[PDB]
């Protein structure tokens, strides 16, 4: 069940980014970018801005 | 001048913006070209009503007179062919453009009866969607095959073909080099584009090379604008007004001598000239991809509706996606285009029809020399050629009736004529009236004889 | 698609800037520009500023007044094959919401980046260059106008 | 003008997230398309393209490359939902030939199995005449063996026969005007009737959605085209008030003429045009009315008379009205109707009466059969069930698809159903996911209309039974699910 | 506000300047409420 929401996610993903249409090393440039600004930005925050976020984090997994 | 730029410099910022925008203020001033009176009327609502009540629009169609001579439509009670029945009276056709005489051949019906039995009438939808079907790519197939070119398109409409051909490969500020003496529909197709025509004496290189000369002056004016402006000449290969073939091998080096490509129209000569009924090209031996497009219609030899163009993919892939007669039209029926093949299959087997077709001509054409009233206009290898008055008189009205007498009396002596029509306002060089005379592989000698009697006594008898 | 097959217009382009929704998506993309570029961990936040209004504006420049054309084929037989997407917009009328908005637009950025920047010279300098590269062809008298013949064909 | 009916019409807004998503796929596509180009450029990646031959490598480049960038970038990627061969009748089941691409769709090749029993929603058999065995069939086939197929002259010459004759009185009988011409092209007859009527120095107040035919038609000729907004009645009265008051721009004359140009039902809108409205106008300002009703003159009305029949107007207040055999039914064809007075000029000053070849005489005798059919000259019932059968499937067809949550414009009496996607990639996934459930669909994509509204036209017809619509609104509502196409506010 | 205030003092004048002058440009952008059809017509 899980699995199957993953995909269909995945596939809404590529639907609304319009990565449904592109050649599959186009989608591999987009998401290695993608992936590189979001883990770049979350370690900027970490670096930087104060950890309050995470204890919000914390307890929302609490 | 030193002091005056250090005294400048030891002067505050504020007052130093301040004398610019001044000086900004002059420059506007100084540039403020338009005069302005503030004087302002505005109309009152009872003079708008008023002119609003006032107005009388014209009548949506002039008052047409009775004598007009294109008003009386002739009809015919049958199919048109050989031994037709036009206006109630048995008349041998010398009017139809069916060349080849596939109309009535045994096997077109069939095939066409299969493909009606197959799959219809109607197509239902442009060829985007689904409106395709599998005869439609077979037909296609079959003239790229036949004509020895890559890649065909085909229309439903012979006038559409090419009056969308045309615009979709020249746009704005464009050159076009079009003979004086071209259908209405290269004419439309003309118009439809908005570049600027260029128009040369019929069939006279002279001028065409001194027009290409002309534009190359201008080019060396200036070479920006000449590096974005492309060149067409756009001629026919058998021309419809005057019935004179064209001269390929001057035109082919002043294509490569000047940079300007070649649209060729080959509705009359594409099933009658050549040994295998290739066009032009093989009449001249011209190799085919000399030309970049070649326009045709299916209606005058293969005898049914359509019309296509071929060349290469580079110059008929774009077709499919900016003619405006194909993305937006429905597609050919599929009967027509069985019939279209059937007759390709026919073309193809037996080639000695062209030969026929051509010692028929000249049959017809050395015997029709020598009639007192009129003149025969054309060349020994036309299938369809005119004959005009040779004395004019002072209107065109005299002349049409004149002509329409002796079509008249010929029709009664069981020889069926036409006579060309045109639209007097629209056409750029109007032809002078005549008659059109149309030679077919069905027509034997003796017919052919007996119509050349028939005309000249009719002519020296109405003329004197 | 053919153009023309929905909609009568022989050139669609002129009204892309009118459309619902393309304005908030214009800020939120200048918002996601600026995020990503204070996501760098090196770079101060003047210099993110500075950044910010540079980039925005050259990208702004490059495709409103430098290319020329429409991206597909128009049935008005290429009269606009040599105008620039700002002289394109709404016909050629010359002032209209969309032209102001996006002449607003960048004065607002520049105030705000000036701002931040705490009135650093340096970065004045540069500012105003590029505000002034911006704000100079959105002007009606320069339509239609090459200085010194470049980007005229 | 007084509404005999309620005129219930619905274009729903977007939503605005849909709209940000929208650009943001825009934007993507167009970058990457950049970077294609830049990439194929440097000749890093080969080109799959033909190319000049070396001889006229020296010549101007024959196309400019930048108008070709949506057709490479985003066309092509999607090519695959258009040009579908077919090799059946299109009837309510289609078979269509299948093909496969491995060049990521620049190159096709046909696999040798064809898909069978394909529900068609594209083709426009709105009556359901494409049949291969009927008496229409027979009637064609039986004046094929006799007169062939195809006439080889023009109208004014030799090529004028009696089948056409005839067809021209079975047509003005059927419209009700006094008399009516018929052409070979519906495309032609706009084209090259348009320019006869009005010529430099006269108004074309044309519609903002008409179709391309009419647009060339009146380009063609030298009148002066303004344009007022789809069905917007308060800005047609605007611009034939300026337009009476402030006469012609360059020098202050009245001008000669005003027409109208107006559509019977829009295909891609869906929208019937407020015909009181504009009749009431026209004749208050004393223009000229062109009515196009290649949609409306088998659809709309209780006996399929028109839409004029619809609205229960006069067929004379109508100046001109065009219109097409094609969609209908079931043949090629198209015709005008009218005054004796402008037929009359019509036959002596139309461009295809006398450069251009006339219709085809199996095809006349198709239309005549079908024509009689719907009359009901035949005597069975048959033709009469058609109109009341389409009725229901539309009523049917439109309420079932608005309860279950989609965008739907047009009127609530239209057949053509629009259907809103509004994203880029939605559209080539709605085509393919409905071909997969074996529905062929025509889907619409941006340059064709505006950026936000890609959409998927659904053409219902009489021939469709109810198990097959069931079949239909079961498979799109799990394609809806599928892609959550669902964007209505009001109902899901 | 009095941070702003504060701030704004800071700044040099001739910066002031141009700032008040692109908001009046700005005024006048907003008040400019004909639309100039931009058009040239002679007659032949
Ligand atoms: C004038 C030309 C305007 C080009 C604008 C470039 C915008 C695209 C861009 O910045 O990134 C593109 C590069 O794009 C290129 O490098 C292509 C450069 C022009 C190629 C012209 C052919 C690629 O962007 P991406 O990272 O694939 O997303």
């Amino acid at each position: 069940r899980a699995w199957k929401q993953m995909s269909w996610f995945y596939y809404q993903y590529l639907l609304v980014t319009a990565l449904y249409m592109l050649e599959p090393w186009e989608r591999t440039v987009f998401n290695s970018m993608l992936v590189s600004i979001v883990g770049m930005a979350l370690y900027t925050g970490y670096v930087f801005m104060p950890q309050h976020i995470m204890a919000i984090l914390h307890y929302f997994e609490i | 001048l030193v002091e005056m730029v250090q005294a400048l410099y030891e002067a505050p910022a504020y007052h130093l913006i301040l004398e610019g925008i001044l000086i900004l203020w002059i420059i506007r001033l100084l540039f403020s070209k338009t005069y302005k009176l503030q004087e302002r009327s505005d109309l009152t609502v009872k003079e708008k009503e008023e002119l609003i009540e006032e107005w009388q629009p014209e009548p949506l169609v002039p008052p047409v007179p009775k004598d007009h001579p294109a008003l009386n439509y002739n009809i015919v009670s049958g199919p048109p062919s050989h031994k037709t029945v036009v206006n109630g009276k048995e008349c041998i056709n010398f009017a139809s453009f069916n060349f080849l005489g596939l109309l009535d051949n045994p096997r077109v019906k069939a095939a066409a009866l299969a493909s009606l039995k197959k799959y219809g009438v109607g197509t239902c939808g442009p060829r985007g969607f689904y409106g395709t079907f599998d005869v439609h790519l077979d037909l296609e197939d079959r003239l790229a095959k036949f004509m020895k070119t890559e890649e065909a398109i085909i229309y439903s409409y012979g006038f559409a073909t090419i009056a969308s051909a045309i615009p979709a490969y020249s746009k704005r500020g464009d050159i076009v080099f079009v003979d004086r003496a071209a259908c209405f529909a290269i004419q439309k197709g003309l118009q439809a584009s908005r570049s600027d025509i260029k128009l040369f004496k019929h069939n006279d290189m002279a001028d065409l090379e001194r027009l290409l000369k002309e534009q190359e002056i201008e080019d060396q004016k200036n070479p920006r604008k000449a590096r974005v402006t492309r060149r067409f000449i756009v001629v026919e290969g058998l021309y419809m007004n005057t019935g004179t073939i064209c001269p390929l091998p001057e035109l082919v080096k002043l294509k490569y001598k000047y940079k300007a490509r070649i649209f060729l129209e080959e509705s009359l000569s594409f099933g009658v000239l050549g040994e295998h009924g290739r066009g032009v090209t093989e009449h001249y031996g011209i190799n085919i991809d000399d030309i970049d497009l070649i326009s045709a219609n299916m209606e005058n030899a293969l005898a049914s509706i359509g019309g296509f163009c071929c060349g290469r993919s580079f110059v008929i892939d774009h077709q499919r996606l900016s003619g405006q007669g194909y993305c937006f039209s429905a597609s050919l029926p599929p009967l027509l285009a069985a019939a279209a093949i059937e007759a390709l299959n026919i073309m193809e087997e037996n080639p000695g029809i062209f030969a026929v077709l051509k010692e028929k001509c000249g049959q017809i054409h050395k015997a029709l020399q020598g009639i007192s009233g009129l003149k025969v206009v054309g060349e020994s290898l036309s299938p369809a050629f005119h004959l005009q008055l040779e004395e004019s008189t002072g209107s065109r009205e005299q002349d049409v009736r004149l002509l329409q007498e002796i079509v008249d009396q010929c029709m009664n002596r069981s020889i069926a004529l036409t006579q060309a029509r045109y639209l007097e306002k629209e056409e750029k060089c109007l032809p002078p009236p005549s008659i059109r005379v149309v030679v077919t592989v069905e027509q034997t000698e003796e017919e052919l004889e007996r119509a050349a009697s028939t005309i000249k006594e009719v002519a020296q008898a109405v003329l004197l | 698609m053919n153009v023309g097959t929905a909609h009568s217009e022989v050139n669609p382009n002129t009204r892309v800037m009118n459309s619902r929704g393309i304005w908030l998506s214009y800020v939120l993309a200048i918002g996601l520009l600026h995020i990503v570029l204070l996501s760098i961990p090196f770079v101060s936040v003047p210099v993110v500023w500075t950044l910010t209004n540079l980039i925005h504006n050259m990208g702004m420049y490059i495709f409103l007044h430098t290319v020329k054309g429409t991206p597909f084929e128009t049935p008005d037989q290429g009269k606009a094959r040599l105008l620039t997407h700002w002289e394109q917009m709404d016909y050629g009328v010359q002032f209209t919401a969309s032209r102001k908005f996006l002449t607003i637009t960048p004065i607002v950025l520049y105030f705000l980046t000036s701002f931040y920047t705490k009135y650093d010279q340096i970065h004045f300098v540069l500012n105003t260059v590029s505000l002034m590269s911006v704000l100079i062809p959105k002007l009606p008298q320069l339509h239609g106008v090459r200085i010194f013949g470049i980007n005229k064909y | 003008g007084l509404y005999k009916r309620p005129f219930n019409e619905a274009f729903e807004e977007t939503p605005m997230l849909v709209a940000v998503l929208t650009y943001v796929g825009y934007g993507v596509l167009t970058l990457f398309g950049y970077l294609r180009d830049f990439l194929r450029y440097w000749r890093i990646e080969k080109c799959h393209h033909a190319t000049e031959r070396e001889e006229q490598k020296d010549f101007v480049s024959l196309y400019q490359d930048f108008e070709n960038f949506y057709t490479r970038n985003l066309y092509m990627r999607i090519r695959d939902n258009w040009n579908r061969p077919i090799c059946s009748v299109p009837g309510a089941r289609v078979d269509i030939m299948e093909r496969q691409s491995h060049d990521y769709n620049w190159s096709f090749k046909y696999t040798g199995n064809i898909i069978k029993g394909v529900i068609n929603m594209g083709s426009y058999n709105y009556l359901g005449f494409a049949r291969n065995t009927g008496s229409c069939q027979e009637a064609a086939a039986k004046v094929l063996e006799e007169y062939g197929a195809g006439v080889c002259s023009t109208r004014q010459e030799i090529g004028n026969l009696d089948k056409h004759e005839e067809l021209e009185e079975l047509v003005a009988r059927f419209l009700g005007v006094e008399a009516a011409m018929a052409y070979g092209m519906g495309f032609a007859t706009n084209s090259m009737n348009i320019p006869a009527l009005v010529g430099k120095g006269c108004l074309i107040l044309s519609d903002e959605l008409n179709h391309a035919s009419l647009v060339l038609g009146a380009r063609l000729s030298g009148a002066t085209i303004r344009i007022f907004k789809h069905n917007n009645m308060q800005s047609l009265e605007k611009l034939l008030k300026d337009a009476i008051v402030y006469g012609q721009p360059r020098t202050r004359r009245p001008w000669k003429k005003i027409l109208i140009l107006v559509e019977g039902i829009y295909s891609m809108e869906g929208s019937i045009v407020r015909l009181p409205e504009v009749i009431a106008l026209k004749k208050k300002y004393k223009a000229y009315l062109y009515l196009d009703e290649a949609h409306s003159i088998g659809a709309l009305g209780p006996t399929g008379r028109g839409v004029v029949e619809y609205f229960g107007l006069d067929p004379e207040d109508v100046d001109v009205m065009m219109g097409t055999f094609t969609k209908s039914f079931g043949a090629s064809g198209g015709y005008i109707g009218g005054k004796k007075e402008l037929i009359d000029y019509l036959r002596t000053h139309s461009h295809s009466a006398v450069y251009a070849t006339s219709l085809s005489p199996p095809v006349v005798e198709q239309i005549i059969t079908s024509m009689k059919c719907i009359m009901g000259q035949d005597g069975t019932s048959l033709g009469k069930e058609c109109v009341q059968q389409l009725a229901e499937n539309t009523r049917y067809f439109r309420r079932r698809l608005k309860e279950m949550g989609f965008i739907i414009y047009g009127n609530e009496d239209s057949p053509v159903v629009p259907l809103m996607l509004y994203m880029p990639a939605k559209i080539g996934a709605f085509g393919r996911e409905m071909l997969k459930r074996n529905i062929g669909v025509v889907v619409v994509g941006f340059p064709a209309t505006p950026i936000i509204e890609s959409r998927a036209r659904f053409c219902l017809s009489a021939a469709h039974t109810k198990e097959i619509l069931d079949t239909a609104l079961k498979e799109i509502d799990e394609v809806g699910d599928l892609l959550q196409l669902k964007y209505s506010r009001h109902r899901l």
